[PDB]
């Protein structure tokens, strides 16, 4: 981190050490999309 | 004017203009036929 107190949050372990499940990023208007893990199960759970 | 609805929504949705039944609703939604006016409200079989 760059200044130890950066979103920090009052549980004792801060969850952004723990394995991340996902990603977002901006629509085409602005606005925050949510993509999920569990999206693959419509690609990587083929019969393939 | 007020509203009961559930308390696991998110910010992200309420921070730009949007409707307040949640549900994205229209006119300018479709053109074509006429049957298919009243599921883009009122059919939740299908997709926001």
């Amino acid at each position: 981190t760059r200044h130890a107190g950066d979103f920090s949050t009052v549980s004792e372990q801060d969850p952004r050490q723990f394995p991340p499940q996902g990603i977002f990023f901006y629509n085409k208007d602005g606005i925050l999309t949510q993509l999920t893990l569990r999206d693959a199960m419509g690609t990587i759970c083929h019969s393939s | 004017e007020f509203v009961a609805m559930p308390v696991s929504t998110d910010l992200q949705y309420f921070r730009t203009a949007c409707n307040p039944r949640g549900r994205a609703s229209g006119m300018l939604y479709m053109g074509d036929r006429d049957a298919d006016i009243e599921a883009i409200m009122f059919d939740h079989t299908q997709s926001d």
